[PDB]
RNA sequence: GGAGGUCAACAUCAAGAACUGUGGGCCUUUGCCUAUAGAACUUAUAACGAACAUGGUUCUUGCCUUUUACCAGAAC
RNA sequence: UUUAAUAAAAAAAGUAUAUUUUUUUUUUUUUUAU
């Protein structure tokens, strides 16, 4: 197969144009930022769980209960950080 | 049988102006496994006959060694025999 | 990374080894350059033939065939031999990587052989084996030196313009029906890098040997410089030149030899060497030995020739100091223009007689057999010399 | 009347996917639109020939002493 | 681990001239008688 190689024709070349393969040619502060964000996120996950359990089965009572849960868990994490 | 074989190897080796071309012709001959040491011996003995070293007889030996394990074991035998 | 240029006829590309990112081994064409302080290879200088030198060679082979009309086949073979020896001898290294020069060499040999064939009025391949053209001139053939029976690298023109791929596919150079191997001239000529490296250590050894001979006054030994009598780049044999004491005064001779092109019609191919000052820089005696082993020997040459019908006892009596006789007498006479070109077909009749079994053979491609008048010879087609 | 012919003449065979005839209307016959009757043979991995030669002119090359005779691609 | 294969002859009229790559140098230490 003419695979890009070879003469275009053997007419003006004075050869046969016989082409053949060559057998000789084979051959930190930012870490603390994400860990702080992970802890504050877990605390906020707790109060979103509270909102899901409350609203699943009183808007102001659920919002104030979530705010008091954020207050209690924020004080608890201020105590658990020291 | 030995002399006519040396003549065939020498005439292959003694046309073919590139090392890749002589390596193509000799790997196209597909000499049997027993006579590979004889072929390597004829190549080295012909390399001695000129007035200096040339990179022809190095290139053809490299293209022999990177073809198959048998040619490399022929050269590892021929270094000890030399 | 590449710094490149083009000196006398050479196109050179110097590339330092710290800019390669893989060090591979190379063929003849690459000179590897020496730091000379630490004696460590620090570059490679890749060689190739300039294009105007390729065109000069092509034009020279054109000028042979135009200038030589009625011109005694042996003389055409001799002119081809000189025009190829000068080429291969000047840029030795850089023939190898030059693709269009290999192509033009193939076309040049087939033009010279086609000249002999059209002289015989037959371009048929089977009448003309390599025995006709490539036997030496003492066995009867034309005596021409081959450089075309190699394989040309041919690999992927679209990527060869961009990458320098390598030699992945070979393609056929110049063949015949019977597969004789024919040696090329390039194996028999020593490349320039090797001969320069040899010349350094040879003239260094001569420096130490001469400077130790002038110590204890041994005053010389020609016996000592015998294997080193033909090394060296000024050729050690020219130190003991026949007349050196009058060649001590010839200064400015390379330029004097080069400027003979502007004041001489018949040029010279060897404008670069001067044998008195520089030696014999090349020798082609072993080529004529290896071609006779390439064609198979004197038996397989002489079964083509008409030697069997002569009845000499031995082939060794083919060799004599043969005097030309008639045409030697006739070339000096007062002789017409038309009558002088007739003299040059006297050697061609002898050449056509000697290879007449092979020319008038029977395994022909097309040809209507005719018979001579008062004999019984059937000659296939029509050759007028035979 | 029927079958047949290595018999003849005359039409016809390559094109908006392509034919002819007729009636009615519009333009002023040609042509356009509308309604109708028939279409053998050849054709879509396109052509009568499940086959396949040569000649001319102009370009582009190849053999290279010039013309025939040629090398091998293109257009008409 | 595998695959590419050009050519191929008849008739008529011609043609200037030189062209070349091929083999060691010869260099000898000795003067009869005191
Ligand atoms: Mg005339
Ligand atoms: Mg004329």
């Amino acid at each position: 197969s003419y695979n890009g190689i070879g003469l275009k024709s053997a007419k003006g070349s004075s050869t046969s144009g016989h082409v053949q393969r060559s057998l000789a040619s084979n051959n930190l502060a930012v870490q603390k930022q994400i860990e702080t964000h992970m802890e504050k996120r877990e605390i906020e996950v707790q109060v979103s769980e509270l909102r899901d359990r409350l609203e699943e089965e009183s808007e102001e009572q659920i919002d104030k209960k979530c705010e008091a849960l954020r207050a209690k868990l924020t004080n608890e994490w201020q105590e658990q950080q020291r | 049988n030995d002399v006519e074989f040396k003549k065939k190897i020498y005439l292959v080796l003694k046309s073919s102006l590139s090392g890749d071309e002589a390596a193509h012709k000799l790997l196209k001959l597909k000499i049997a496994n027993n006579l590979k040491k004889s072929v390597v011996d004829i190549i080295i003995k012909s390399s001695l006959q000129e007035s200096t070293f040339s990179k022809f007889y190095s290139i053809l030996s490299e293209r022999m060694i990177t073809f198959h394990r048998s040619w490399q074991t022929a050269y590892n035998e021929t270094f000890e025999q030399n | 990374p590449n710094l490149l240029f083009s000196m006398c006829g050479f196109e050179v590309r110097i590339l330092p080894r710290q800019r390669m990112e893989e060090v591979v081994s190379n063929d003849e064409g690459v000179w590897d350059l020496v730091d000379e302080r630490t004696k460590q290879r620090t570059a490679k200088a890749y060689l190739k033939v300039s294009e105007e030198e390729i065109k000069k060679f092509d034009s020279r082979i054109r000028g042979i065939l135009m200038a030589s009309g009625s011109t005694t086949f042996t003389k055409v073979a001799a002119k081809w031999n000189t025009s190829l020896i000068s080429l291969f001898t000047y840029f030795r290294e850089a023939i190898v990587a030059t693709e269009p020069l290999l192509d033009i060499l193939v076309k040049g040999e087939t033009r010279i052989q086609n000249r002999v064939k059209l002289g015989l009025n037959s371009k048929m391949p089977t009448r003309f084996p390599p025995a006709v053209f490539y036997t030496p001139k003492e066995l009867g053939g034309l005596g021409m030196i081959s450089a075309s029976h190699i394989l040309i690298p041919a690999s992927d023109l679209s990527w060869s313009k961009q990458t320098d791929t390598g030699i992945t596919h070979f393609r056929a150079g110049m063949t015949h029906e019977d597969e004789k191997l024919i040696p090329t001239i390039f194996r028999y000529i020593t490349t320039w890098e090797n001969e320069f490296l040899d010349s350094q250590r040879v003239w260094a050894e001569y420096a130490t040997k001469r400077q130790e001979a002038i110590q204890q006054n041994r005053r010389l030994a020609f016996e000592e410089l015998e294997g080193s009598w033909d090394r060296g780049i000024p050729r050690i044999s020219t130190l003991f030149q026949r007349d050196r004491h009058t060649l001590a005064y010839d200064r400015g001779h390379r330029i004097r030899r080069e400027f003979k092109q502007y004041s001489l019609e018949r040029n010279s191919p060897f404008w670069w060497t001067n044998s008195h000052h520089d030696g014999k820089l090349w020798n082609l005696n072993a080529y004529r030995t290896d071609v006779i082993q390439a064609l198979g020997g004197i038996e397989t040459i002489l079964e083509h020739t008409l030697f069997k019908g002569t009845g000499f006892n031995s082939w060794e009596g083919l060799f004599w100091e043969k005097a030309s006789g008639f045409e030697d007498s006739m070339q000096f006479k007062k002789l017409t223009h038309a009558q002088r070109t007739g003299l040059s077909q006297i050697p061609n009749r002898r050449f056509t007689l000697w290879w007449s079994p092979t020319i008038n053979r029977a395994n022909v491609y097309v040809g209507f057999l005719v018979q001579l008048d008062l004999t019984g010879i059937f000659l296939h087609g029509k050759i007028p010399t035979l």
